[PDB]
């Protein structure tokens, strides 16, 4: 007797989860910060 | 006594939202109107903060 329990995609090791978590980027936050500073600099230029 | 609480919650939400919106809008209009500014201009310094 084997596979008394069916797999639930839980074979993923904690180390693999650790590598995946730190892998996925978050540059979109940098993009939003860049857009906000762009808006502020555009207003400053509009000062002229 | 079970749906009355939900009705009161909705009433409080609506009252808070409406009062806050009216007051913020009127305060903003008062701060902006006599200032008589235009978007993307030099004078709107305080505006750089306000909006």
């Amino acid at each position: 007797p084997h596979k008394v329990d069916q797999e639930f995609q839980a074979a993923v090791s904690k180390t693999s989860w650790n590598w995946l978590l730190a892998l996925f980027g978050g540059a979109s936050s940098l993009i939003v910060v860049g857009l906000i500073v762009l808006v502020c600099s555009s207003m400053l230029i509009n000062t002229r | 006594y079970t749906v009355i609480v939900l009705c009161g919650v909705a009433l409080a939400i609506l009252v808070g939202t409406a009062s806050s919106a009216a007051c913020i809008a009127k305060a903003r209009r008062d701060c902006l109107t006599p200032y008589a500014l235009a978007p993307n201009a030099t004078v709107p310094t305080a505006l750089a903060v306000l909006c």
